[PDB]
């Protein structure tokens, strides 16, 4: 019967490894939230980057020609040197 | 009839209106049937993290092209009256 007790004692020997695995599975389930976090950050920080990085970050969809007709810096509407 | 008195009661045509229950009739089922084929629910809505990503990425793209569309509308309506449309001629 001591053998049985040995098995019952030993079935929890690896508690630290099992609790680590538990938390590793909670973190695995939280990785998908990155899909929304990262684009939201770049969405809020877009105005911080320089124009050439704005263009590259959007694969060229955004460029200087895409700035609004009334740019917040009116002297730079239509380009850095103005419309004409 | 009886409008404006304590005898007011629903006219006949309102009673007939409320007698039409449209039981067992669905004239808009085609819309939902075709909408479901986009698989938006299976791909995005069902999972909360993907639901958030749809709102964020959709808002990002939607906001940009919404601005783009109405900027073109503004340029068309005000054609010939914008600063860019009328290059200035310097006096000699
Ligand atoms: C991001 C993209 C993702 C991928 C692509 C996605 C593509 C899909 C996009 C889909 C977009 C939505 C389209 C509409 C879907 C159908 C309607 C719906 O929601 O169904 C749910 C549900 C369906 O009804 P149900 O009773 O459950 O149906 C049961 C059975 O299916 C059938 O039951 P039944 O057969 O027994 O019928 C019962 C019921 C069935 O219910 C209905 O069918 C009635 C409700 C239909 C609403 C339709 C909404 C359309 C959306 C507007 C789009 C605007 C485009 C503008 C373009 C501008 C571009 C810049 O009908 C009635 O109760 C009978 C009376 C109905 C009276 C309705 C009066 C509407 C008059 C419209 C006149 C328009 C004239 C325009 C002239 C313009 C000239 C230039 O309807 C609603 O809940 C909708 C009405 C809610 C109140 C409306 C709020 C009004 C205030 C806002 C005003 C501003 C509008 C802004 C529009 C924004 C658009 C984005
Ligand atoms: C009798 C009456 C009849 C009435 C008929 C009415 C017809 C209905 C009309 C509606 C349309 C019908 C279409 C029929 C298609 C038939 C063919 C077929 O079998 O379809 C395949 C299939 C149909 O599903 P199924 O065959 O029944 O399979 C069911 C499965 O559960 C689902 O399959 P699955 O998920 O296993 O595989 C789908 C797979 C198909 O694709 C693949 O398998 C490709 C996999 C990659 C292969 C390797 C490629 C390597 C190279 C890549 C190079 C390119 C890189 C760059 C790509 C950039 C892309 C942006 O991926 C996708 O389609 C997209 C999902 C990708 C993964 C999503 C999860 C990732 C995280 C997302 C985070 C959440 C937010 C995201 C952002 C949301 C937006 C803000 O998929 C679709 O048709 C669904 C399309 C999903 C895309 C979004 C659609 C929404 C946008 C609609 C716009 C509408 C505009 C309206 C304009 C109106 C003008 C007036
Ligand atoms: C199998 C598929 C592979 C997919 C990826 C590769 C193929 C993709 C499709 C083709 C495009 C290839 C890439 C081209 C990009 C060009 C961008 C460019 O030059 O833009 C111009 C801009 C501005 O350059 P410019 O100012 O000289 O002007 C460009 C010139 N004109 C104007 C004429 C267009 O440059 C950039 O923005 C350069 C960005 C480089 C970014 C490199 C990132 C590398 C990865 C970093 C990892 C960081 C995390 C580390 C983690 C550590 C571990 C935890
Ligand atoms: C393991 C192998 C993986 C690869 C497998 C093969 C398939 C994929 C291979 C792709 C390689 C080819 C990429 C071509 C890039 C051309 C860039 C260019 O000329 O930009 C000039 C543009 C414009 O240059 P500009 O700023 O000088 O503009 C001049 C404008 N005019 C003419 C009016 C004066 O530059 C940029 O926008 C800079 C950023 C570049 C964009 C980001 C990197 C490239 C992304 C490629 C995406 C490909 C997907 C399909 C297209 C998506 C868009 C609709
Ligand atoms: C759960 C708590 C959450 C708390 C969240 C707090 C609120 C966060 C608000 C997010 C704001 C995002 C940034 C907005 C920037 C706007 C950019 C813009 O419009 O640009 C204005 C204008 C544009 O000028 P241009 O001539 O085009 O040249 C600039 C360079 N290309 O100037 C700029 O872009 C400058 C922008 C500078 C941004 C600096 C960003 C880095 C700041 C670091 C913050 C670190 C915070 C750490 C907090 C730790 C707390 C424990």
């Amino acid at each position: 019967t001591l053998a049985v007790y040995h098995r019952l004692w030993g079935m929890t020997e690896q508690f630290a490894a099992r609790k680590k695995w538990g938390w590793r599975q909670v973190y695995h389930r939280m990785l998908p939230f990155q899909i929304a976090l990262y684009p939201s950050l770049m969405w809020y920080l877009f105005g911080w980057f320089d124009d050439p990085y704005k263009e590259a970050m959007t694969l060229g969809i955004w460029n200087v020609s895409k700035r609004s007709l009334y740019f917040w810096d009116p002297l730079r509407s239509g380009g850095d040197k103005g419309w004409y | 009839s009886g409008f404006g008195t304590s005898y007011a009661h629903d006219p006949k045509w309102i009673e007939d209106w409320m007698a039409r229950k449209r039981v067992g009739v669905d004239r808009m089922d085609w819309f939902f049937r075709a909408f479901n084929r986009l698989r938006l629910y299976e791909l995005f809505f069902k999972s909360t993290p993907r639901f958030y990503a749809f709102m964020v990425i959709g808002g990002l793209l939607g906001s940009y092209y919404w601005s783009r569309f109405w900027e073109q509308y503004w340029i068309r309506v005000n054609k010939g009256r914008l600063y860019k449309d009328v290059p200035y001629v310097y006096p000699p």
